[PDB]
DNA sequence: CCGGCACTGGAACAGGATGTATATATCTGACACGTGCCTGGAGACTAGGGAGTAATCCCCTTGGCGGTTAAAACGCGGGGGACAGCGCGTACGTGCGTTTAAGCGGTGCTAGAGCTGTCTACGACCAATTGAGCGGCCTCGGCACCGGGATTCTCCAGGGGATCGGGC
DNA sequence: GCCCGATCCCCTGGAGAATCCCGGTGCCGAGGCCGCTCAATTGGTCGTAGACAGCTCTAGCACCGCTTAAACGCACGTACGCGCTGTCCCCCGCGTTTTAACCGCCAAGGGGATTACTCCCTAGTCTCCAGGCACGTGTCAGATATATACATCCTGTTCCAGTGCCGG
């Protein structure tokens, strides 16, 4: 089945906890709104970047190595993942 | 017939700092693992239909948006406090991700 | 009728009588101030300490200034003065002897850790054999403090709508607690009293009758 | 062969592989052709660039009354030097978490 | 079972490096990945900066001279003096015996 | 003999931003510019000589530079509602930036 | 020797000229207290870019800095600048 | 002594007699608005006219506009009423017929290009046979506008400390020039004047004979 | 050498070295072998990025009533497109100038 | 003495005249369409460099080239690029 | 009262004041065109290995079910913070005159960049021998919980001893 | 007058306490060994990259004089920060009820990963011949710049047309 309407799982507990460890101490009502469409803009740049590396290797799964590449190509390293 | 007696309440901005000590000190993920991964699957599906994933290879996304987000929300709040201010609008993000460069 | 208080018996702590007793805390969930070994109050009272203001509590095995903090107190039992006085317009109440700095606090209220179905138990008791009990406060749900059996000067204690004394709740090695801290600067040798909005499913006794401006009000209003 | 042989770590008094170095600059599209001194130049760097990172992650570990390393105190050990920081500035370290810091606009005064 | 291929890193050589500054220390299995990547990315931007240099010049081989360049261009301030130390010491006890 | 009234306050201003938006040419002394990079030069090399288009190389990337840090420091004083840039705007440009 | 050295060059970037580069980029009114800011910002700039020239100089056994040596000394902290060679 | 005043040469533009001349620039130093083909008012008085607001004038060559743009006013020379009459209180002045409303201006100064030593002779030679000629306008250095022995209906206008008129300067095709306008809407019938700040190198003549609030003053007293 | 030497950049039809570009891969460090089609695919890609800021950079000079480009147009065709703006976003022109902007808040009212 | 120097201002003029057939150049402009072109070769060759080393080959193909295009390009850019590759590819083999 | 005669002016003439186009004075610098040659690209073979294609095995990704408890959703009060309006005073902008270096042409000079020729030491290549490093199977053993008597202290327990209203 | 029988402040037989502390017990994740196979060290041979010495000639640095545009003080008026006060609305802290994330099992099969075999696509050599680069001849880009009769518009003037006054 095609799925949709699951932008609405990032609830508002969620992102009130990101923003107390990003330290602030007070938040508006329009943030929430705000905050789903830039989340939702960052994770097609790099699931695009993912599925072409694995399109070029004739697989039919991606695996962690290309989420690590498509992510040191936009300057955005990460340790941990081999 | 008998009354319950009840203290006083907390003031608006204790509950509020005692959250920030104690999350500025783990290190767990914050956000709904099922919630999450099924949102990957949904937006994956407009690129090429019918292709898997490893579970190590959802792990890594979940560490990099949550690194993403708790970076920008620390940008917000200085331009929130140069307007002399304590709440954060949303025309303060937009401000952030102009200099930034992004947007 | 002319003399001290019917017996009650006096003790310090509070013991448990239902199924959940205190959560003993380890040395490694204890928060932590940010306060150097320096001039005469470390963790005092004019100072800024970041447990002192968040309504926390340390203890001397975390705490940077060692044992010369001054940040334990519901630990130590150095109460107040104060002993106990006939009241004329209530039954018994309180007096004081000396003068007490707005910010500084009085005895613990202490007794016994009475859970919701129990209570019930006990409200109904109390209707159908007429004693009105009016010693109840709530701390979290299902976990009530009873002063009836146990107790010490707080239980002595009376209701007003102006008064100079204030119920805040402490968190003291992993455990909520209660103490009753002063609201205004009190000169020498008067009652000092405490406000409390009171919470009952049953019906509205009487008002405070006491002499003031806003003293009048009613019980379960304002 | 005919003598005993003695491996090129031994004769410079380094850890790291002079011959695993070696065989990674030559088989990876960088010249033509490949000194005799370049793995023993590299290979004295990549240890010393070790030994400092190691040495403060375990003193990090140490005033927390812990006996083993775990990927927090890599964290605290970086972001506390100002030069660790300037060459790790756009890295992110999986399950590190951030640093303690309050504004003091924020804080509740009387 | 197979007996799957081999894979090779470098967590017998931070172990050693590790005992030589905290004789009664350990590391886990978690933190030791981090240490791979690190050094697996830290020798990747000395070797492509000085095949670079050696191309601007009109060279065709990668000697100890643009090694040492590299150091420079690449580390910052203080810690780019320590390992020129260190680096020129291996070379002079090396080309000795 | 009378004058004319004179003009007002933000006019002169308005006019000149019209005229420097509109040109391409250098906007620094070239003598003074460079006397100053010779004298940068003296803390890591003695007797340096410099070719001719060496000098007129670093002039335009540090005119590129300033001119594009002033548009984003205008941007935070329009935020806290002024119309002047004052020392602690640049401030906030640099560090949200990722500089200082 | 032709030793002439030179100090206190940091005030030929006059105020007019700081108010020209600040009318191009779209500034209205200004206050009192950039003009000695600005030459701090601009000192710090030009010192990690003539380190590198001088360092990518001294390789290749010379005297002379030459104009390649600022083109590659920009495009490697990413301030790649075109119409100067390459 | 009574009727229109001896005859003065009319000129419509201005003419030189110094050294320094008109500067026609070509059509590539013109500044150019970015206003669109719109309704009535096209570059007009109630639009946001870039070249209106920093005081320019749009040339038809340049301007979007084409011919239906209202800011072609200087060459143009569609000046209003109120001709030359004659005043009681002081020598001419003017009235007008039709009312106009705040944002039109009136006919532009014109005379003689004279420069500062032909000023300075032609003063000093006036003073030191009392004539005391006072028809002068700095508009540059090195440059003043005489309308003595030429001009228009416009050099026969006074002075007022409660005006109604100003004399502000144009840039028209390169060339500045000095036109008089309306300060906000009058009636008609009435004498329209304008303030001056005159600046004199010696002594005061008189003070300002007009009646209303202020207009006590001086002039040159600020 | 018996038949009659033809280009390699005849075939393709284009008008880019083919010849130039394959000595520039294989003598550049970029790979151990280079196969028969990697130049003829990259010299037809070189020249469209090329034959299209050249005709943004003509209409922009025909519309200042001039003949020649200079360093200005170029500036002009690259900033005023929301493709060619993301490639060449950290690029320094020589004597190209600025954009006109002025902000809304800043005019008379 | 004096070499030589390889450009491909003999190129942009030839591609020049097929678009715009009267207007001219200069040679500041010259001296930009250089480096353009000689700063976006070496962005497309040091990747498909990378890719055929990630997946352990040792030739540099067409294949590799098509990829690394459509990493690099943006938008319609790559959509027409792409298109315009294999049209001499398909037309060069075929003679 | 009629004619003579002196008196007078709107308007154009002569010579001139002055506004627009046209025949030389002479420089003028940079993009667009010819021509030889020298090096680099095209044609025609041969030789060895890198990549394509087909089977075989087993790991790991997807799907379904049941139960328990922690987190998300919803509705209330209330006090504190965002926002608008005034008022005062300091500091930045516009204009004018005097003082100071930047810019533009020369003239003389030598330091060092760029190219050519010779020649010795250094890195690729190949065959033979042996030990350093990776995978799988095992211990040992210091960590979190249960006892667990019983410990320095306090506490419920009613008990003894100084102290009286009458008792004697 | 002395004291009887009860009477309330000191006093301690077990108790109870949590728990200072002194032992079992079940624990996964770091440490440890014993084969074993393939990648690093040893020993010669060969040919090209790079070091070193000379020599020619561009171009970077220094000095001198002249003209003029840009930098520097100084005065004055007003528009813009910055602080203060009052109103109201919207975000935070609390209780109840509802929903779906987690954890532990079981089951079926798609596709990732080796291993063997064979063929065609690319590097490497010799010939050979024309494309691209440096230098030299040529036509404007038509700018900018002065003289020069005289193109229509402003004006001192001299004989000419109306006009009023003196006279016969
Ligand atoms: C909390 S108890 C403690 C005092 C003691 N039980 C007594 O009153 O004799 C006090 C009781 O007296 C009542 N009370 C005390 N002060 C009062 C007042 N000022 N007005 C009305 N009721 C009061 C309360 O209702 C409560 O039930
Ligand atoms: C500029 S002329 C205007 C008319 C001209 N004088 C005429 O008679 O035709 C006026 C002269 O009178 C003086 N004046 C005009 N109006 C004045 C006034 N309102 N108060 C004082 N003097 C005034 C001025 O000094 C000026 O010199
Ligand atoms: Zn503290
Ligand atoms: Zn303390
Ligand atoms: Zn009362
Ligand atoms: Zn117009
Ligand atoms: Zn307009
Ligand atoms: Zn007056």
């Amino acid at each position: 089945k095609v799925l949709r309407d699951n932008i609405q799982g990032i609830t508002k507990p969620a992102i009130r906890r990101l923003a107390r460890r990003g330290g602030v101490k007070r938040i508006s009502g329009l943030i929430y709104e705000e905050t789903r469409g830039v989340l939702k803009v960052f994770l097609e740049n790099v699931i695009r970047d993912a599925v072409t590396y694995t399109e070029h290797a004739k697989r039919k799964t991606v695996t962690a190595m290309d989420v690590v590449y498509a992510l040191k190509r936009q300057g955005r390293t990460l340790y941990g993942f081999g | 017939t008998g009354g319950v007696l009840k203290p006083h309440r907390y003031r608006p901005g204790t509950v509020a700092l005692r959250e920030i000590r104690r999350y500025q000190k783990s290190t767990e993920l914050l956000i709904r693992k099922l919630p999450f991964q099924r949102l990957v699957r949904e937006i994956a599906q407009d690129f090429k239909t019918d292709l898997r994933f490893q579970s190590s290879a959802v792990l890594a996304l979940q560490e990099a948006s949550e690194a993403y987000l708790v970076g920008l929300f620390e940008d917000t709040n200085l331009c929130g406090i140069h307007a002399k201010r304590v709440t954060i609008l949303p025309k303060d993000i937009q401000l952030a991700r102009r200099i930034r460069g992004e947007r | 009728n002319s003399r001290k208080p019917p017996p009650y018996k006096h003790i310090k702590a509070n013991k448990v009588i239902g199924k959940v007793q205190i959560q003993v805390a380890d040395l490694s969930e204890i928060p932590r101030c940010n306060c150097k070994p320096a001039d005469e109050n470390p963790c005092g009272l004019e100072s800024e300490c970041l447990n002192r203001m968040l309504q926390y509590e340390c203890h001397p095995q975390v705490c940077p200034a060692g044992d010369r903090c001054q940040n334990q107190c519901f630990t130590k039992r150095l109460y107040p003065d104060a002993e106990i006085i006939k009241t004329e317009r209530r039954g018994w109440g309180l007096r004081t002897k000396r003068s007490i700095k707005k910010g500084e606090f009085v005895n613990e209220y202490v007794g016994e850790l009475i859970d919701k179905e129990e209570c019930r138990l006990r409200i109904k008791r109390a209707h159908e054999n007429s004693v009105t009990n009016f010693y109840m406060l709530t701390v979290t749900k299902d976990r009530i403090i009873d002063a009836g059996p146990k107790g010490n000067y707080s239980r002595f204690m009376n209701h007003s709508c102006n008064p100079n004394c204030e119920a805040q709740k402490w968190t003291v090695n992993g455990d909520v607690r209660v103490g009753l801290f002063a609201l205004c600067d009190i000169p020498a040798g008067m009652e000092l009293t405490f406000n409390y909005n009171l919470d009952c499913l049953g019906n509205g006794r009487t008002e405070c009758h006491c002499g003031a401006d806003n003293c009048s009000g009613f019980l379960g209003v304002r | 062969t005919r003598a005993k042989a003695k491996t090129r770590s031994s004769r410079a008094g380094l850890q790291f592989p002079v011959g695993r170095v070696h065989r990674l600059l030559r088989k990876g599209n960088y010249a033509e052709r490949v000194g005799a001194g370049a793995p023993v130049y590299l290979a004295a760097v990549l240890e010393y660039l070790t030994a400092e990172i190691l040495e403060l992650a375990g003193n990090a570990a140490r005033d927390n009354k812990k006996t083993r390393i775990i990927p927090r105190h890599l964290q605290l050990a970086v972001r506390n030097d100002e030069e660790l920081n300037k060459l790790l500035g756009r890295v992110t370290i999986a399950q590190g978490g951030v640093l303690p810091n309050i504004q003091s606009v924020l804080l509740p005064k009387k | 079972k197979r007996r799957k291929t081999r894979k090779e890193s470098y967590a017998i050589y931070v172990y050693k490096v590790l005992k030589q500054v905290h004789p009664d220390t350990g590391i886990s299995s978690k933190a030791m990945s981090i240490m791979n990547s690190f050094v697996n990315d830290v020798f990747e931007r000395i070797a492509g900066e000085a095949s670079r240099l050696a191309h601007y010049n009109k060279r065709s081989t990668i000697t100890s001279r643009e090694i040492q360049t590299a150091v420079r261009l690449l580390l910052p301030g203080e810690l780019a003096k320590h390992a020129v130390s260190e680096g020129t010491k291996a070379v002079t006890k090396y080309t000795s015996a």
